């Protein structure tokens, strides 16, 4: 039951080679593809994000994709970069200026054919595809534009195969690009129709985690993505270990997604401590689980307690007592029973892990749908406006042959989307 | 009168190992399927035949099919250590599952295997010479256990006209369900093979969790944990099948007491003793203590509450060093002193069989080994409570149509969640008239 | 007895015909929910044709 991932534009791929690299780690698969590691768990679903090849050599079925060279370059130089498979590698010379519709429209179109076409090869020796994964950022060309543009040709050509992203949501405290809101209320209004899960990952979370928590003063993209990395790993271990629960992309659709377009997860990871507090507070179950659902640890940054969860799911990883966790999990509820709708009974579900993440002797990964989420979609809405109103800069979208009323209809799509969430957090059993 | 096992999905599936593997043991079959004991090489007509076929080379296999949509619990039954129990062709997969949609199990996936699963299963009737029926085990709430079984059960309605079908169904527990939809897979299911089921055991995931905690001191039970109680109680029940002796009363006798309207087929099971090694140690637990059990909820296989409903049949199955006069003993103490209320349409005596063999543990498990137990079948009213918890649950998602866009783009409409949601509520009103006294 | 033949017949009968209808119904609805797909991301295709037309003027 193959995934086959596909990092698009610099974000992407930043984020993909890091995914890549703490998966293989925690696969026991070094740089050369070669696995040196002590645990039969490691391998038992290998097959999940690897091909095998000669040699007992583990291949990541991983598709790079940019529309400028510099990026993949690092990548093949990056750590892990020769585990990948160079035919694997797709990118043009143009770079798309920051410009969803060079990515959508023009530039991205004219290479997305050749990609495609190494899709196909990876998935047409799958036993049994199950889908994709996409890394990328909401708020630049590539990555936002030709990914999307990506995505829906291949719901095109696998229309009954699941599709999930992981997007980086733009942010001020990070870039300073002024286009970056254009570029991901386009986005925004792809995801919404051909994505069946999207894990927000906000840019202005990663940033105060960082800053606030982990006192970081000057925060790296290196700093912000061993966080989004973490998180991937925490999101992804119920696929790429044995166990029960949301063990395959469709099964943890048909337990997150209770209406087709309230598919946005708020990501969360405990701990997330500083060194310094360290010292103080001990590494516990009941810490991870009050943790795990305050709104300092979510990757998307919006307040739970200002929505209700139509869905929850918790997992747990290190070794400690199922019974800890049941006990955790179920006073949690309790304390919180006002924040989880009441017409989904039992809607939070929770898996235990062996393995735990590197350096960590025990770690939790929340994955939210929450009404919540429509915090992150006001912000984007806002600054969207602010400049759509002036009508700042929309002739490098109208000269790639855009009109206005694309704008008009992902600003309403997206305030759409805002209305549903509100819908289901003021609806009573 | 040979019975044939399907086990449909993962919880068929893990159930039916655990139960293989104690019947093996009952019957002093290896794990290679040899038993000495047996001296007519090939075949016969003994009582264990009825579960088990022979080769000629004195091959003791299964009448069983395995089938699940996706093939990674059956991967464990053929590289086991009972894989040499089964042809290979009685253990079959898919390569992807239902995704915990029943729509998927029935018709999307389960559409591409159901033909082969049919040649399986009369590839073993054509062994038969008096195939007396099916036993269909399955989960409730997983796509494959609702819906795969559902598309079985019609199929073989058609195949086999009306050979009886009875079910060991395993209803949703949140301490280890998996899916938030399992009340709409629950409730689909249950609607569709009610006229195809002649006679159905549920087993609640909750209560065999609560007598694991409570009975067999386990802080966190598992599926193995489970599973090992569940199969005591399957076997309790099929062992007037397997076994000959004159006080042994077959399943189908009880049957005719048990099921007095065809869709009020659903009988409450309790069994007792449930006990570890370290408490049975110094301790014989009487045909008295064993039967008086059977009348606490808490040992029940389903929970509810049969003290706030009626009677219309109770069975006792004692299995081992049980004589009648104890039995008869047991049940005047007991008719003095519980709340036993018949309807008034239904003669108020107990049913009795009793089997010699003793029972037996597997191997590294929890329960101790004791010289009798007994399961109890009882007909209540109450039983309907298991019904309408499940339905509650299904209305308050339904009303919102939370998640039935997953079912709807699998091809089906919401006249079938509508239709099987009204079926159950007739159920519910079945269940609420039966006990109602005669004018 | 020949009443007791019919009506088992019967049952089976009209058990085979409703799996024949629900299977049907099914195999045409999914059909038809593909379709809308498929045909939502055409709509798409020609209008990403139409944006790079617009664009040569
Ligand atoms: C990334 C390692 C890296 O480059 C820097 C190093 C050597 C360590 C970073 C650790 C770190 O970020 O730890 C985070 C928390 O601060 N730790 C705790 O809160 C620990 C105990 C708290 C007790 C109350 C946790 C994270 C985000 C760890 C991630 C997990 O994935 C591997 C990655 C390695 O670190
Ligand atoms: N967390 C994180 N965000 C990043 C990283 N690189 C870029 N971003 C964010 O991504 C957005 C910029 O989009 P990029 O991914 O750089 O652009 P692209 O997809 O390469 O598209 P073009 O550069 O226009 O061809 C901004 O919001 C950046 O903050 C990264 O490594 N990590
Ligand atoms: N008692 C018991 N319950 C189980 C076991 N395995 C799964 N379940 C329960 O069955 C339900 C889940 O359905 P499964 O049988 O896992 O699913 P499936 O039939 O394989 O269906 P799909 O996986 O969706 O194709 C939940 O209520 C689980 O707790 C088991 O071995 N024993
Ligand atoms: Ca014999
Ligand atoms: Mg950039
Ligand atoms: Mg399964």
């Amino acid at each position: 039951r193959e995934i086959v991932h596909i990092q698009a534009g610099q974000c992407g791929n930043q984020i993909g080679a890091k995914f890549w690299e703490v998966i293989s780690d925690e696969h026991g698969i070094d740089p050369t593809g070669s696995y040196h590691g002590d645990s039969d768990l490691q391998l038992e679903r290998i097959n999940v994000y690897y091909n095998e090849a000669t040699g007992n050599k583990y291949v990541p079925r991983a598709i790079l994709v940019d529309l400028e060279p510099g990026t993949m370059d690092s990548v093949r130089s990056g750590p892990f970069g020769q585990i990948f498979r160079p035919d694997n590698f797709v990118f043009g010379q143009s770079g798309a200026g920051n410009n969803w519709a060079k990515g959508h429209y023009t530039e991205g179109a004219e290479l997305v054919d050749s990609v495609l076409d190494v899709v196909r090869k990876e998935s047409e020796s799958c036993d049994c595809l199950q889908g994709f994964q996409l890394t990328h950022s909401l708020g630049g060309g590539t990555g936002s534009g030709m990914g999307t543009l990506l995505i829906s040709k291949i719901r095109e050509e696998y229309p009954d195969r699941i599709m999930n992203t992981f997007s980086v949501m733009p942010s001020p405290k990070v870039s300073d690009t002024v286009v970056e809101p254009y570029n991901a209320t386009l986005s925004v209004h792809q995801l919404v129709e051909n994505t069946d899960e999207t894990y927000c990952i906000d840019n202005e979370a990663l940033y105060d985690i960082c800053f606030r928590t982990l006192k970081l003063t000057t925060p790296t993209y290196g700093d912000l993505n061993h966080l989004v990395s973490a998180t991937m790993s925490g999101v992804t271990t119920c696929l790429r270990f044995p166990g029960q629960l949301n063990a395959d992309l469709r099964k943890l659709a048909v337990n997150m997604v209770p209406f087709p377009r309230l598919h946005f997860f708020m990501p969360g990871f405990a701990p997330l401590t500083s060194r310094g507090s360290q010292q103080y507070r001990a590494l516990t179950v009941p810490e991870l689980t009050q943790q795990m659902f305050d709104s300092k640890n979510m990757m998307a940054a919006c307040d739970p307690r200002h929505g209700r969860y139509l869905t929850v799911a918790a997992i747990f990883r290190g070794r400690m007592s199922m019974k800890e966790v049941d006990e955790q999990m179920l006073n949690v509820q309790n304390k919180n029973s006002s924040y989880f709708v009441e017409w989904i009974p039992n809607n939070v579900k929770t898996a235990v892990c062996d393995i735990p993440p590197r350096g960590l002797k025990m770690s939790a990964t929340f994955i939210g749908n929450s009404t919540a989420i429509q915090e992150l979609f006001k912000r984007i809405s806002e600054q969207f406006t602010a400049m759509f109103r002036r009508k700042a800069f929309l002739h490098w979208y109208t000269g790639e042959g855009m009109d206005e009323m694309e704008f008009t209809e992902a600003e309403s799509n997206m305030n759409d989307l805002v209305s549903e969430y509100q819908q289901y957090q003021d609806a009573t059993a | 009168r040979e019975c044939i096992s399907i086990h449909v999905g993962q919880a068929g599936v893990q159930i039916g190992n655990a139960c293989w593997e104690l019947y093996c043991l009952e019957h002093g079959i290896q794990p290679d399927g040899q038993m000495p004991s047996d001296k007519t090489i090939g075949g016969g007509d003994d009582s264990f035949n009825t579960f088990f076929s022979e080769t000629g080379a004195g091959k003791h296999v299964p009448r069983a099919v395995f089938v699940d949509l996706e093939p990674t619990v059956i991967d464990e039954v053929r590289t086991g250590t009972y894989r040499q129990l089964f042809h290979p062709e009685q253990l079959i997969t898919g390569k992807e599952d239902a995704a915990n949609n029943y729509a998927r199990g029935h018709y999307t996936i389960g559409k591409e295997i159901i033909d082969l699963v049919l040649d399986r299963i009369r590839k073993l009737a054509d062994q038969c010479t008096g195939l007396q029926g099916f036993l269909v085990f399955h989960s409730f709430g997983g796509g494959t256990g609702s819906g795969f079984t559902s598309l079985l059960m019609e199929r073989l309605s058609v195949d086999y006209g009306k050979k009886s079908k009875l079910e060991f169904s395993i209803y949703p527990a949140p301490q280890v369900s998996t899916a938030v939809v399992e009340p709409y897979n629950s409730i689909l299911t249950t609607h569709t093979t009610l006229e195809h089921s002649d006679c159905a055991f549920m087993v609640d995931n909750e209560a065999i969790y609560d007598i694991c905690r409570r009975n067999l001191d386990i802080e966190r039970p598992t599926y193995t944990n489970l599973n090992r109680l569940i199969s005591q109680i399957v076997s309790s029940i099929t062992a007037s099948l397997r076994f000959d002796g004159a006080l042994n009363v077959d399943l189908t006798e009880f049957q005719t007491n048990l099921v007095p309207y065809p869709r009020i087929h659903f009988p409450l099971a309790t069994y007792a003793p449930v006990i570890s090694a370290e408490k049975a140690y110094h301790e014989q637990l009487s045909v008295a203590e064993i039967t008086n059990a059977c009348f606490e909820p808490a040992n029940q296989m389903v929970k509810c509450d049969p003290r706030h409903g009626k009677y219309m049949a109770c069975c006792l199955l004692y299995r081992g060093d049980v004589v009648p006069k104890d039995v008869n003993a047991a049940i005047a103490t007991i008719k003095t002193k519980r709340s036993i209320q018949f309807v008034d349409w239904c003669p108020t005596g107990f049913k009795v069989g009793i089997n010699y063999q003793p029972p037996t543990v597997v191997p590294g498990g929890d329960l101790a080994k004791v010289q009798r137990a007994v399961c109890m079948l009882s007909n209540t009213t109450a039983i309907a409570e298991a019904w309408a918890r499940l339905d509650h649950k299904f209305d308050l998602m339904y009303a919102k149509r939370a998640f039935v866009h997953w079912y709807v783009g699998e091809g089906m409409e919401e006249g079938e969640f509508s239709e099987a949601r009204e079926d159950m509520a007739a159920l519910e009103k079945d269940y609420e008239e039966v006990g109602v006294d005669s004018v | 007895i020949q009443k007791a033949i019919e009506e088992n017949n019967n049952f089976i009968k009209m058990a085979k015909e409703k799996l024949a209808q629900k299977m049907e119904s099914n195999k045409e609805n999914r059909e038809a929910h593909l379709a809308a797909m498929l045909e939502r991301l055409q709509e798409k295709d020609k209008h990403a044709e139409e944006v790079r037309k617009n664009k040569e003027l």
